[PDB]
Parts: structure tokens; sequence; C-alpha cells
């Protein structure tokens, strides 16, 4: 990569790819109610790429093969066994949220190293202050011991205070029967086990604490339940948005410089991911980790150096 | 931060060390401690937490008033026989102020309580310059003015920073407090030989300077501050492991390594002389700082750790800091034992 | 010597550029046909030494020792495999490459003419026990094992290198020849004493001498099978090696200055000799039975008769045969039962009615039988201190009781009497165990036959 | 009680306890400035005058 | 093919491979040189 | 010791280093030295997740060449050390026969040293 | 496979901010992972100025 | 002796225990290290006046420009102190502990 | 200093005695005070009359020990008759560790320091028996 | 409420048999376990132990053993038939040897 101070002293600086269009709008809402359907079409409007869902094989997604590596490797999650039991003395809640936490933080870095690489903005939905609300929520229904979640507030303070809050946040409210009557037409029974007081305590916590705490920082459009297509009028409100407050015009250039040169190497991003405190639903002894360490070695397009990689070519190795 | 503005303090870094290494007047080397000070201020406070800020307070206090001190030896020097050639001094009394300014300025025994605060606040890549060029400097210049010291002093401070850089240690694991104290043993170490013969100190500076050099690189090539960090880096990577291994055992100094090679030469040309129980108390003050080195290579790289997952997302990213050079340095560092007699290369 | 050096070399990248099913028929082989390569040195005839260079050379003590190692290197090999087989490849290359640069150094060590070469050659023996005995120590203790062990062996060898180099600059230079043809009497002033302490103390922590025994007993019961090979055969050897050398400097205070180890070493054997009478952890025992005879062997040192010399090397040579298979019989049967207990595994006449004939026929060497070598070994050792003193032989003859009772005890202990008839699970014996055990015994009977080739110098 | 107590509490076990607590008397040491200034004023005047170094 | 959206690199690049080892070879090339030239004058002199 | 004409400035290598004989070609040192870049280039490929002996063939080169053209010179430099050191201690044994007498040598039929037996 | 590893009390014996315990260490708290407190953001309100009617 | 030499030494003893024993705020030893500046300034001109060492009469004024040009750099710093926080005391620094 | 550790060795020892108690205690006296004041300087006692307890302590017991080793070592030159063994001064490094222990009113740490002591002051009168210097030669 | 642990429960005891009931030394792997067998017999007695056994039953006079048995029978013999005592004592000359005087 051609970077470091010498991109920075033959290219002059990096503000010249903004701004109008560069910039980062970020569709918060309720499960199956603010999702890809409004951000796509706000996407498509506005002349302005798009980051599909943050799912749990993310990480997988986003290098050399894009398949999902089998769940013995990107898991434990179980995402419906989530939906299905939140309750199991094997640990399933935090570890899927430690998992989505780091998917989201990678997504993130990715979004806004296209957004100081050329441009020109993105959106993304359900970001990472959205889901310090959810997991909030979700020990509102008491699943988790709390000096588990004080290790998700330790997690929270090293992360974040890194990087510069988004520009705009559309927040969809819909009401709960109408959330419960999605599910229900969706039709997928593990997703048909929620219960819904999660769901209830879900809004109670994202509107009574993410909204008094993004204040300006990440200025908000707060939009109703069947105000969704409806894309011309959040089209044109974003179009008379009026960017008020935020960090973002404090940089000058210089901070730009510095995110430009941490965003790049996520593994400097993710030095600050497993801290640790042990946690024990959480944490792997020596001999799990070290046999699908090996087995993660024995894949065939994923051992040493993607990009030197025999076995899929590549015929450059010098004879 | 600038680019152009962190090559222009290395700039004055080099420029104030070779203005220490270089000139033959008293005020010229004053200029260059204080130039030295100036520019290494704001290496630290890289980033902008106040750890580093209290961190470069410390420093800048004992610092600049070991450089006055400094001055107040050399305006003693002129008190007495007045001219400005770096030569034998002309006072014991002269030499004693000088002797404490520089032990204060390089750290030892008495005067170490800056360095370990100086170096827990502070990120690896300042830590890494202040202990190359805050060594590099002033052994030139005890180099030139050894042959006018009274000998108690550097014989008392090398024995007293030997030891304390042995028994504080057994205690930290804040891998920079750690670094700093294996600083402070090595410095009594190359203190000490400096009235016998000053080869061995200056062979001894290359081979420290290496060795920090590459333990440094390697905490930089993953970010860790604690021995459960370097057990994380078992987990996710093998060779880091390995690296670890060898060179935490070349600052051991085993016979079969490249880190003995400065104990063994000191020995030998202290015990010409009728110095031996000397070496013996040394040698065994030696074998105590190995022992945190050996904790340490038990937490990294032989037991192992419990680990953590998202390690299992850090696999689908192969690794990509620059190292700015560390296979080099590792392998000039460890390897190195059938050259011996590259020690006459020095003088 | 560099034709034995420069192939145990290229033994190394062999192992590297090998593979699965692939790196182990090239070591084992190859490293056969090494011991067959230094079959070839022995020659040693007459007037001195032979030497093999302007720098390495070969006293005969050296030669019986040096061929020892390069037998006990494939047996090793061999035997250090079904608990580590399914661990990875790349650890098992990994440790197969640690154990070659151990035996380079070991060669280096035994071949030495120079002492200071001689002595980074004996912390570069110690550099890869440390690590096998870390890394597969297997058992919740080997922390503190590698600890101790490296503290003691340092800490003790640690000052040594002081004398020597005080020595190297008030006496020119250290051939052993050098060494000899130029040494004079070094009379009793006080800095006499602490320079002969300092160098035997040294070695007397490397044998060990009694008060410095406890490095041993965790440093053998928390290892792998191959570093035990190594750490009681060729390191304790290895340090009775350095004392039959550098004991010819300061002979003329030896007599004044050698009363208080001599009755350390006595008194410790009886206590040894009775501590190994009462323990579990049969493991163990054969270390304290080291012990006993490794006491014995200073014994052999500090007296200083050329019939002392004899006994010593050839009780050094057979304890180290005997010692090194019976550690690898209790791997067998450790590989059978996962308890290192002694009470537990029980039977076995029964059951394995052919691996109990090898159990029979070490315990008698180490009753030492008398057709065989360590019979010798001790048998002129009790003469030679006879001839020191008329009343030492209480305690070689009480030696010789309770070693024949502790010896007797782990043969019909955990091999006599009943099975516990809930184990189920024990194989019938591999063909591997059964050549471990044929690859010792041959060559001690064999020797047992014609032993002129074994003793020492002072032949 | 030969060996093993009273052997690993002559050997090891005085050296372990000498190591660790001068360890927790010498880098057991709150981070003030005024400890370390006073510490240095006393070094230089019981260095120079009671045992002297230029004399 | 097989490596999504990117690889970082993995075409050798060409500048660098050629200008190694043209540098190599003369470096090589004038070490020697000078070693010839100074086994000349040792016998020269002596 | 010390220069000894440090007058006479730094002069990595002088011109009376031209009368010494130069280390040979394939001086087992050097050798050594080349041992060293071929593992350093190894390292070189282990570190980062390139797989080793191979696609960094020019590396191993650039090692190899590099490590053994510096070791070239101070094994040049190491030799004229020594020669300088050997000239000047003859020219101080030279310069004083007062002090370093001849030890006549009392041969062995008449040397006494006493016996102290070891029975 | 029965070759014994450390567990998390193990790890947490070689955890905390300094190694050995005292009477006196008790206040050595850990230190931040990112080397950064979370400062006192000691500014309450900006310079307000009663300007009265001199 | 030049009489005045011993008063000025004195006063350089005056100035670095001022340095050294210091009890509340950091801008009072700074300020001290200042008067140790300003004692080595005095004393050395007053022998190279007396010496009459007339070509390298520099040393006064240039050892005062760079060690106040050192005191600028430590007002900055204890610029940056306060403003952390809220006083400049010694105290308040206990973090980072030894 | 140099003047008093100078007034305890040139004694002839030999016996002149009451001398080498009194120099033995001038040495306790000024070691007591030397740790005191690094100690005083880094706990801050805070009462003052705690500083001067604490220095009161150390001065008194380091004194004790120059005491008690002067005493045994003159009673030993007397009674043996040979002043030439560090026997003597084992017996003078061992009364000295034991009333340690005794005034710290611990009895381990009076055996160990019984044992340390003993070696070192063996060690010291043996070094000056035979010879060897203060630090240095520091010629070649 | 807790487990503190993840992992596989231990261990797999794998008898190496009933798999193959012919089997050698070490695992399942059929062929090269018997090479395994065949050359740490056949490079390990087959070429090692008999000549070894040859090698060292005999070589030459190893420390001047024979040579110093007809050597001495050939001394002896002379010293019999030129009537002199047979082993002198005073190995050295007393001619050329000089004591020290009081
Ligand atoms: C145990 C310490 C061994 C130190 C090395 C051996 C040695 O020479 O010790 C004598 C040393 C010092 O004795 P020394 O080596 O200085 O002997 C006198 C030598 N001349 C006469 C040339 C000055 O003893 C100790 O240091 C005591 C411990
Ligand atoms: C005749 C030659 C005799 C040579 C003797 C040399 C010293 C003896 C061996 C020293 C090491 C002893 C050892 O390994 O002790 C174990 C102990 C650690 O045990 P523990 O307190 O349980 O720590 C658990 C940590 N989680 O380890 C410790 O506490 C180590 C304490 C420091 C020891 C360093 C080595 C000795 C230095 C002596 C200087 C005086």
């Amino acid at each position: 990569l051609q970077y470091g101070p010498l991109a920075y002293i033959l290219g002059e600086k990096t503000t010249k790819k903004m701004t109008e269009n560069s910039k980062l709008i970020t569709v918060d809402g309720n499960i199956c109610s603010g999702k890809s359907k409004l951000a796509k079409e706000v996407a498509e409007k506005l002349g302005l790429k798009h980051f599909p869902e943050a799912g749990i094989h993310y990480a997988d997604s986003t290098t050399g093969d894009g398949k999902p590596l089998p769940v013995r490797f990107s898991g434990n999650c179980s995402l419906e066994k989530f939906y299905d039991d939140p309750k199991s003395n094997d640990g399933n809640s935090y570890r899927l949220q430690a998992w989505l936490y780091a998917s989201r933080l990678l997504q993130y870095a990715d979004a806004l190293e296209h957004l100081l690489s050329t441009g020109q903005g993105v959106v993304l939905e359900r970001s990472i202050y959205s889901d310090f609300v959810f997991l909030e929520a979700m020990y509102r229904q008491g699943f988790i011991r709390k000096q588990c979640v004080d290790h998700y507030n330790q997690v929270k303070k090293v992360t974040v205070c890194e990087y510069l809050p988004p520009h705009v946040v559309i927040y969809v409210d819909v009401p709960v029967s109408e959330v419960q009557s999605r599910i229900q037409k969706k039709g997928n029974p593990h997703e048909m086990k929620i219960t819904s007081a999660y769901l209830q305590d879900i809004e109670n916590v994202y509107k009574g604490t993410f909204l008094p705490e993004m204040s300006e920082k990440c200025e908000v459009l707060q939009y109703s339940a069947w105000e969704a297509e409806d894309a011309e009028k959040v089209v044109e409100d974003i179009q008379y948005l009026k960017y008020d407050k935020g960090p973002w015009l404090d940089q000058d250039d210089r901070k730009l410089h510095n995110l430009r040169m941490l965003v790049q190497d996520k593994l400097e991003v993710l030095n600050y991911t497993s801290i640790p405190v042990f946690l024990p639903e959480v944490t792997i002894g020596a001999h799990q980790s070290d046999r699908v360490f090996q087995e993660f070695t024995e894949l065939p397009g994923r051992k040493y150096r993607a990009g030197y990689n025999e076995d899929v070519g590549d015929k450059w190795i010098w004879l | 931060m600038n680019p152009i503005i962190l090559i222009i303090i290395l700039m004055t870094v080099m420029l104030g060390t070779i203005i220490v290494m270089i000139s033959t007047h008293w005020l010229l080397i004053w200029i260059g401690f204080e130039m030295n000070m100036l520019a290494i201020i704001p290496i630290m406070m890289k980033k902008h937490n106040p750890r580093a800020t209290e961190a470069s307070t410390k420093y800048f206090l004992t610092q600049s008033t070991a450089s006055m001190l400094l001055m107040m030896a050399i305006i003693i020097n002129l008190m007495f026989s007045g001219q400005w050639t770096v030569m034998k001094l002309f006072n014991p009394m002269a030499s004693m102020l000088m002797t404490m300014a520089l032990a204060m300025k390089l750290g030892m025994a008495p005067f170490h309580f800056w360095v370990p605060e100086v170096t827990q606040g502070i990120p690896l890549s300042s830590g890494l310059i202040l202990l190359t060029w805050q060594k590099l400097a002033p052994m030139s210049v005890l180099y030139q003015i050894l042959p006018s010291i009274n000998l108690d002093l550097i014989l008392t401070l090398s024995i007293l920073s030997i030891t304390i850089g042995g028994w504080g240690g057994l205690n930290q694991t804040q891998l920079r407090k750690i670094m700093a104290y294996s600083s402070i043993a090595h410095m009594g170490w190359m203190t000490a030989v400096l009235l016998y013969n000053p080869t061995m100190t200056l062979l001894n500076l290359i081979i420290y300077i290496i060795m920090t050099s590459t333990m440094f690189t390697l905490f930089m090539a993953n970010s860790t501050t604690t021995t459960l960090s370097l057990s994380h880096t078992w987990n996710k990577a093998p060779i880091m492991t390995i690296l670890v291994l060898i060179t935490l055992l070349s600052m051991g100094g085993l016979p079969p390594l490249s880190g003995f090679m400065p104990k063994w030469m000191i020995i030998q040309e202290m015990t010409k002389n009728d110095s031996i129980i000397l070496p013996t108390l040394m040698a065994i003050t030696a074998l105590l700082n190995l022992y945190f080195y050996m904790r340490l290579t038990y937490s990294t790289a032989l037991t192992m750790f419990p680990s953590t997952n998202n390690m299992k997302m850090k696999w689908q990213f192969p690794t990509t800091k620059r190292m700015t050079l560390l296979p080099t340095m590792t392998v000039l560092s460890t390897m190195l034992l059938p050259l011996t007699p590259i020690l006459s290369i020095l003088e | 010597m560099l034709k034995y050096i420069i192939p145990t070399m290229m033994l190394m990248p062999l192992t590297w550029l090998s593979k699965n099913s692939m790196i182990w028929i090239n070591t084992t082989l190859h490293s056969l046909l090494i011991s067959l390569t230094s079959l070839l040195l022995l020659n040693q005839f007459g007037d001195n030494s032979l030497n093999f260079s302007l720098t390495f050379f070969s006293d005969s003590l050296s030669t019986p020792l040096l061929i020892l190692t390069m037998w006990l290197l494939p047996l090793m090999l061999m035997a250090s495999q079904h608990h580590l087989s399914k661990e990875n490849l790349a650890r098992k290359k990994l440790f197969i490459s640690m154990l070659i640069l151990l035996q380079l150094f070991l060669i280096m060590t035994f071949t030495a003419t120079e002492l200071i070469f001689f002595y980074i050659m004996f912390e570069a023996t110690l550099v890869p026990t440390l690590i096998i005995i870390t890394r597969w120590g297997n058992q919740t203790e080997r922390l503190n094992a590698g600890l101790y062990f490296l503290f003691y062996t340092l800490a003790g060898s640690l000052p040594l290198l002081v004398a020597l180099i005080y020595i190297q600059n008030t006496m020119g230079s250290l051939n052993f020849l050098i060494l000899q043809y130029w040494v004079q009497p070094m009379p009793n002033s006080w800095s006499n004493t602490f320079m002969w302490l300092a160098c035997m103390m040294a070695f007397m922590v490397k044998m060990p001498l009694y008060g410095l025994h406890l490095w041993l007993p965790k440093a053998h019961v928390e290892a792998p099978i191959a570093g035990s090979m190594v750490l009681a055969a060729i390191l304790l050897k290895l340090g009775g090696y350095g004392m039959m050398r550098i004991t010819l400097l300061l002979n003329p205070i030896t007599d004044f200055m050698a009363y208080p180890f001599i009755m350390l070493s006595l008194w410790g054997m009886i206590m040894t000799s009775s501590i190994c009478l009462r323990q579990t952890d049969l493991k163990s025992l054969i270390a304290y039975s080291s012990v006993s005879h490794m006491a014995l062997v200073i014994v052999a040192i500090l007296i200083q008769t050329p019939w002392s010399y004899m006994g010593a090397t050839a009780l050094m040579i057979a304890h180290g045969l005997t010692s090194s298979m019976l550690f690898c019989l209790a791997n067998s049967n450790y590989e059978r039962v996962h308890s290192r207990t002694m009470i537990l595994a029980r039977g076995l006449q029964t059951l394995l009615p052919l691996m109990a004939a090898w159990w029979l026929l070490a315990s008698l060497t180490n009753l030492a039988l008398p057709p065989s070598i360590n019979l010798i070994g001790e048998l002129f050792v009790v003469m030679s201190t006879f001839s020191w003193s008329n009343i030492t032989i209480i305690l070689m003859g009480l030696n010789m009781v309770i070693t024949a009772l502790y010896s007797l005890y782990m043969l019909i202990t955990t091999q006599r009497g009943k099975h516990t008839h809930h184990i189920n699970n024990i194989l019938p014996s591999f063909t591997r165990e059964n050549a471990l055990m044929s690859l010792h015994m041959l060559p001690l009977l064999l020797l047992s036959l014609n032993p002129k080739i074994i003793l020492g110098p002072l032949y | 009680l030969l060996d093993l107590i009273w052997l690993e509490t002559i050997l090891p076990k005085t050296i372990s306890l000498a190591q660790m607590k001068m360890s927790t008397t010498i880098t057991s040491q709150k981070g003030l400035i005024k400890l370390y200034f006073l510490s240095f004023l006393i070094t230089i005047l019981i260095s120079t005058t009671l045992l002297n170094f230029h004399e | 093919k097989f490596y999504i959206q990117e690889p970082p690199h993995g075409s050798p690049n060409w500048l660098k491979v050629g200008l190694t080892l043209g540098t190599s070879a003369f470096l090589w090339i004038y070490l020697i040189k000078q070693h010839n030239e100074d086994v000349l004058e040792y016998k020269r002199r002596n | 010791m010390t220069g000894r004409q440090a007058r006479a400035p730094l002069q990595f290598l002088p011109d009376e280093a031209r009368s010494l004989p130069p280390p040979k070609l394939t001086d087992p040192r050097l050798a050594y030295i080349g041992f060293l870049g071929y593992c350093s280039g190894l390292i070189d490929n282990a570190i980062r997740r390139r797989p080793v002996l191979s696609a960094g063939l020019h590396r191993q080169f650039l090692y190899i060449t590099s490590f053994v053209f510096v070791g070239y010179y101070l094994l040049k430099r190491q030799d004229y050390m020594y020669a300088v050191r050997d000239h000047d201690m003859f020219s101080y044994i030279k310069s004083h026969p007062e002090d370093f007498p001849e030890k006549d040598k009392k041969t062995y039929r008449e040397v006494f040293e006493e016996f102290h037996p070891v029975r | 496979a029965r070759q014994w590893q450390p567990d998390v009390e193990w790890a947490e014996q070689y955890g905390g901010a300094v190694m050995y315990p005292t009477k006196e260490t008790a206040h050595w708290k850990p230190p931040p992972w990112n080397d950064v407190d979370p400062p006192k953001d000691t500014l309450v309100s900006n310079l307000t100025l009663n300007f009265g009617p001199q | 002796m030049s009489l005045v030499y011993m008063n000025i030494m004195m006063a350089f003893t005056v100035s670095l225990t001022g340095l050294l024993m210091y009890r509340s705020h950091l801008m009072s030893s700074l300020l001290c290290l200042e008067g140790m500046m300003l004692s080595l300034f005095i004393l050395a001109t007053l022998m190279i006046l007396n010496s009459h060492f007339t070509l390298a009469s520099m040393m006064p004024i240039i050892l005062l420009v760079f060690a106040a040009c050192e005191a600028a750099l430590g007002l900055s710093l204890l610029v940056m102190v306060s403003n952390t926080y809220g006083t400049d005391y010694v105290q308040n620094l206990n973090l980072l502990q030894c | 200093a140099k003047t008093l550790l100078h007034q305890y060795w040139d004694i002839p020892e030999g016996t002149e005695c009451h001398r080498k108690t009194y120099a033995a205690t001038s040495i306790g006296g000024a070691s007591g005070l030397v740790v005191s004041a690094y100690s005083v300087a880094l706990k801050t006692p805070t009462s003052f009359l705690e500083g001067v307890a604490r220095t009161g302590r150390y001065t008194f017991t380091a004194a004790a020990i120059g005491a008690i080793f002067g005493l045994t070592s003159c009673i030993s030159a007397q009674v043996r008759e040979k002043p030439d063994d560090p026997l003597n001064y084992l017996i003078g490094g061992c009364a000295g560790g034991l009333t340690l222990g005794a005034r710290t009113r611990s009895y381990g740490i009076g055996a160990a320091a019984c044992a340390y002591m003993g070696l070192t002051a063996a060690l010291v009168k043996m070094g000056q028996l035979e010879g060897w210097k203060v630090f240095a030669e520091p010629k070649v | 409420p807790t487990l503190r642990w993840q992992e596989d429960p231990e261990p797999e005891d794998e008898n190496l048999y009933e798999k193959n009931p012919d089997s050698h030394g070490y695992d399942k792997d059929p062929a090269v376990d018997v090479w395994n067998m065949r050359v740490v017999f056949f490079f390990g007695f087959s070429i090692v132990l008999v000549l070894g056994s040859t090698f060292v039953a005999y070589l030459p006079d190893y420390r001047m053993q024979e040579w110093a048995r007809r050597e001495a029978e050939r001394l002896v013999k002379y010293r019999e038939a030129h009537g002199l005592p047979l082993m002198e004592s005073n190995c050295f000359d007393p001619s050329k040897i000089q004591l020290p005087e009081d």
C-alpha cells in the first residue's frame, strides 16, 4: 500500500474529495422495520454507495472468498439459537454480542475508509451506537450477568473514542404490534420464537438513552411507522439539512491524515477487541483454540498470506 | 503532528547527538544535551492523553536540572585551569558534579526514579527513541573524560544500578517498566568498565541498542502492554513466539547466544586486574535480572494462557504492520557468537 | 572431528525439508549412520590423546561418552513418539531439530580443548534441555521444574567462568596439554581455597552432590522421556567429565580441602538410597537412584587414585545406560496407565509376559549383577576407597544392601502379585518398546564381555 | 523432614523471600515528585560530605 | 479469481525486483573488483 | 588501548592497510556471514505470512550480497587492527631492553619442587 | 490430551497492576488498556460576564 | 580567590536546594531553575571579565539564551498540565504509579 | 568515611581494646543515619515524631550490631590468642545477626542473619588478611 | 450459571490397535510403520550391532597392550642374559641429578 508520509507529500491533501455527497448517512431502526429498503432507496437516489447488513460472517465476507466460512470458526454465535433460547449456561448471548460488535466495527471502518478514500460517502444501517443500546436492552431483559456488562462498558470506552461519529441519523419508529405482525409475515420459526417484552425494552432504551446522548453529534431525523417509501421526503430533508454541529467541522486535514493511516491496517483497529477480562462465559482454552487454528490452516484459500497464496495459483513465486 | 515536522524533529535529534559526538568545546556539548531534550519532548506527547503530559513534565524537570548541573561543572573547570578542551579535568569536585550530571542524564541508581515513570505512559516509538539516543548521548562524553574521575563514583553507581535494576524488576507486568529496569541494569554494566577498557563499554552499547531495538520492534508488531496480551499474540501467530523466546534469552545472556558476549569480555578485562569479587557480584546480579525475562517467556510462548474469540476474527486478516527493520536486527543480535574478535573492529 | 560435526548439522535441514510420514525415516536412519561414523573414532593409543585439529582432541575418557551420545540419539528419537505423534507437524519438526542441536552441542562439549570453550558448550548443552522439558513437561509444575533447573545450573556454573578466566591470565593458554606440562603447585592461601571451591562447587552442583540434589527430582518427574534420558545420562556424566578433566590442576590443596565433600557424599549416599525406598512416583525412584550412583562417582573423583578413575568412568557409562533404559521402561508403564504412581499398576507377570524380562534385566544391572559393567565400576571404587581408609566400607556395603532392596522393591512392587483388575485397557507390547529395550541391553552385555575399551585415561 | 522441607527452606526459600521482600520495598514507591527530589538532595549531601567522593 | 473486491497486491511489481537484482549484481561486481585489486596490491608490495 | 594516531583522522581503513594480506575468497568467517544473511532473508519471509524458501528469491540474494559485503570490509579492518597491535607490542619490546630481562633457562636437573603425595 | 495448560485463575495470578501483593499495594489499579484515562472535563461554563449599569 | 566567587557558589546551592525541595507549585520550582541559570551566568561572566578571556566571551549570553528557551518550554508544559487539570500542584500527579 | 573505617582497621587485632568497640559503634551510628535518611526521605512519616522515632530505631539497631560485633571480636581475640583466623569474626557475624533478630523480635530473620553476616564477616577479615583492594587496581 | 471452559471433553483414547491387528510401533499409516520396523532393525542391528561387535572385538592394541607384553618379554630376557638386576630402581640417572644444599 502506497501510504505513510509519502502519499501525503506527493498528493497535496485529502480534503479534495468533499463534500455535499461525501457524507455518512445512517438509518437506525428497530428489527424488521428500519432496513435495507429505505437504505437502498436513499443510496440509489442520492448517488452514494451502500453497505448491506452486518451479519455474523462479515469478516469472512470481506476477504478473498466471500462465502461464509463454516461456523466453527466465525462462531460460536448461532443467532437462530439466540432467538430460540437466550438462557443457556453455555453462554450464547454475550459471545454473539462480542462477535456482532466486532462485525459492526469492521464494516464501519470499511465504510469510513471508503469515505476518506475517493468518496463518495455511504449509508450504514444499525451502527455501533445502536449496538450498545441493543445490548443494554438485552440486559434489561436480564439474560446476562452484570460483570459481563461491565466488560462491554470497558470495550465500548476503549474502541469508539478514536473515531468520528457519522453525519446524519435517521431514526425509524415503528410501534410494537406492527413489528410483531411483520415477524409473523416472514414465517421463519426461529424468528417466530421472539417475545414482545424484549422488543418493548429495545424501544424503551432506544428512545430514552440514544436520543439524549446523540444530541447534535449525529444530527437526527425521526420518522414514523408508515413513513417509509417515502423516499422523496427523506432525500429532500437531507438536501436542506444545514449541517450545524459535530466534530467533522474540525479536522482540518491532520486528523483526516491520522484517520486514513489508522483505518487502514484494520488489525490496528482490532488491537483493542480482545482486552481481556476473562469473562468465563466468553473465553476459550488452549486445546479447542489450537485444534480450531490448525483446521483453519487446513482451508485451501486462507493459509499464509492470501496475496502469495499457492494452491489457487499464482505462478509468480519466481520459480 | 506533521510527517514533515517529524522528519524535522528526527533531524534535530540527530543534529544534537552528532554535536555531542563531534565537538571539542564545552559550550557545544551542553548545547547538544539541551537541544536533545527540546527535540525529544514532542516525540513524547505524540498522542494527547494526560499520561504522556505528566511523563513529559517529569522528564523535562529532571533532564533540565541535569543540564544545568553539568554547566555548573564546566564553570568549575574554568574556576580552576581554564580552557575549553574536552580533556582531563582539573578538579575532583568538578568531576564529581559532572559524572553526577551524566548519571542523572542517562539513568542510574540514585537517579532512576524518572525512567519507569517516563516510560509507562508514553507510546512505544517514544520509548524506543528515548532509550536509543538518551543512552547514546552521554557515553561519548564519559568515554572522553574518563582519565580524571574518582573511581568509586563510577563503580558505586554501576553496582547499585545493576542491583536496583535487578531487584526492582521482579514486580512489574507493565512491559515498559520491565524494559526500563532492563535499561538500568545494562547501563550499570556499561558504566562499570569505563576506567578499565572503554572498548568493552562501546561494544556493550552497540549490543544493547540492537537488542532493545529488536524487543521494542516486536512489541510494535502487535501492541501489548501486559503479558496476557502476549499470550493472545501466541494464539494469533507462532513466529512472534519464537522471536520473543530468542530475544528474551539474548537479553538473558546465555553462552550459546549473542547476549552473553558483552558479559564475558567485561569479566575478562576486569579480571586481568585485581578485581575478582566485583565480577562475581556483578555476574550474580546478572543472574538476577534474568528471572523476570524467564517468567515473561513462560507467559508468552511456553505455557499458553486461555485465549478469547475475536482471535477467530483476527485470523481472517494477515498481518500488515510494517516493521522498520526487524529480522536483520534480530539475527544480527542473536547469532553473533562466532564473531567475538569483531571486538577489535571498534577501537 | 568436523567429519562428525558437519553431518550432525546437516541432519537438521533434512528434518525441515522432509514432510509428513517422511521426517521419521530420514532422521532415524541417518542418526544410526552417524553412530557407525563415530564408532570409527576409537583409535586411541598409548602416549597421549589424539588431536582432531589445532582445536579438537579426544582423551580416552571422551571416546566412550561420545560414542554413548551418538548411540543414545536414535534410541531417544524413536522413544519420543506416541506421546506427541498426535500433536502438530510443525511442532514435531521443531522437537526433532531441538534434539539434534542438543546433540551437536554435546559433541562440541565432549571434544573440547579449551576450558572456556568447554564452558560455552556446557551452557549450550543446557538451553535445549530447558525448552524441551518446559514445552512438553506434561504436568502442572513444569514451570517450577524449569525454573529450579536453570537457576541451580547457572548460579552454580556462573563463578566457574571467573575462576577459569583468572587461571587463563595467570598461566598462559588453556590447552589440556598446556594446562598440563606447565601446571605448578599452588599452596594453601585462602584465595586458592576459594578458587578450588568455585570450580569444584560448580561441577558438584552438576553431579549432583547431596546438598544440591533437589535440583533433580522435579526436573525428571515433570519431563518428557527424551529430555529425561538426555538429562540423566548425558548431562550428569558431562558434569563428571568436566571435574575429571579440571582436577588435573590444583592437586596440592585438594587433600586439605576435600574432607567435607567426601563426608557429605557418603552420608548423603546412604540417605538417598534410604529415601528411594519409600516414595511413590516410580519415575522419581530412578532419579534418586541416579543421585546414589553419582555420590559414589564423587567419592571416586575426590580420591585421586588411578584405580579410582578407572572405577569412576566405568560407573559413569554403566549408570548412564541403566538409568536411560529404566526411564524408558517407566515411560512404557505410564503409557499404559495414566497414573505415574507406584502402587496402582500391578500384576503384569501374567500380562505382557516379556516386558517383565526387560524389567528383570535392568533391575539386575542396577543391582550390579556381576558380569555387568556397573559392578566393575562399584567394585573398583570400593577398592580405591578402602585403600583411602580402612573404615569407609561400612558405608559402601550398606549402600549395596539398601540399593539391592529398593531396586528389588521397584521390581516386585509394580510387577508382581496381583493385577488390580479394573485396568482393562493395557495393550500387549508394541514392537517399538521391545526395540528400545533391545537397543539398550545388547551393548551393555556386549561391553560386559570386553570392557577394556571403556576404562579411562589411567588404563 | 531433611531433604524436602529443610533443604528447600535453606537454599531456595531464603533467596526467594529475600528477593520478594526487597522488591516490595524498593519498587513499592508511590509516584510523587517531592520524594524523588528529596532523595536526590540527600544523595548529593551524603555523597559530598559523609562518604566523600571528591577527597 | 477467488479474491473478492481487492487483493492488496499479488501481481509482482517490476521496478523493485529488477532494481534490487541489478544493484545486487552491481555490489557483487564492485566487491570482486575491490578484492582483485587488493590481492594484486598485496602481492605487488610483497 | 587507544588511538594511536587519532591525529591523523578517523580513517576507516588507513593507506598503510594495503600491505597486509587480504581475506581471501570463501574464507569461512564470511561464509558464516552469508549463512546468517540467508537465515535473515528466511526469517524475513517468515515474519509476514509469505511462504518460506520461495517467492522471495531476490530478497534472499539481496541479503546474501549485502551481509557478505559488509563482513568483507570489516574483515579487512579486523586484520589491520591486530597487525597494528602486534607491531606496537614488539616496538615497545625493542624500545627498552632494561625492564624485560632474559630468563635464563633453569633446566630440570637443578630445579627443586616438592612432592606432596596423594595417597 | 492430558498435557496440562494453565487456567483463568493462573492468568489472573499474572493479572493486576503489580505482581506481588503487600499490605500497601491494594491501591494500585490497572492502567487503561488504551493508555488514555477518561479525564476530567473541568470546564463547567464559559466566561460569563454580567455587564451591569455602569 | 577573588572572594565573591564563594558567595555566588553558595548562592548556587541556595538555588539548587530551592529547586530540589519544593512544596506546592511547579512554578516556584521552574523559577528557581531560572535563578540557578542566573547564578551560572553571573559567575562565568565575572571570571571571563577578570581573566580578560576576551575571545570567547560569548558564554554568558549564549548560556543565557539557551537556558531561557528551556524555561519557555517549561512554561508551555506547565500550561498544558494546568489546562487538563484544575491546578498545577505537585499533587494531583500521583497517577501513573511507579 | 575513610577516616573512621581507617581508624577501625588501623588497630592491631590484636587487642588494644574498647577502642575497637567505640569505632564499631561509630560505624553503626553512621550507617543507621544513612539508611534512615533515605527512609525518612521516602516515607513522609507525618507526624515528625514518628520520623525521629524511625531514624532512632535504625541508628540504634545498627549501632547495637556494631557494638556486639566488636565485643565478641575483642573477646575471641583475647581468648583464642590466635588473631589471624576469620573464625573469630565468623562468631562475630553470627552474634550480630542474632541480636538483629533480637531487636526486630522474630527468630527466623535472626537465623538467616546469623548465617549471612557470619559469612560476610569471615570474608571481610579474611580478605583484609590476604589483601584484596578496595574497588580497583585501577592499573593493568 | 458458569462454565469457565469451552473445549472438547478430553482425552480421546485411541487404541492404536483395533484398526490394525498387524500393527508395529507408531500410528495407523499402514506401510510406513513397517518401514520403521525394517529400518530400525536392518540399519540398527543388521548393520550396526554385529559390525560393531566385530569392529570392537578386535582392532589394534588399544593403549599399547600387547606391544607392552612383548617389549617387556624382550627386556627381561635381556636383563637376565646380561646379569644386571631386572627393574633398576632410581629411574632417572643419579649422575644427572643435583640436590640443593643446606
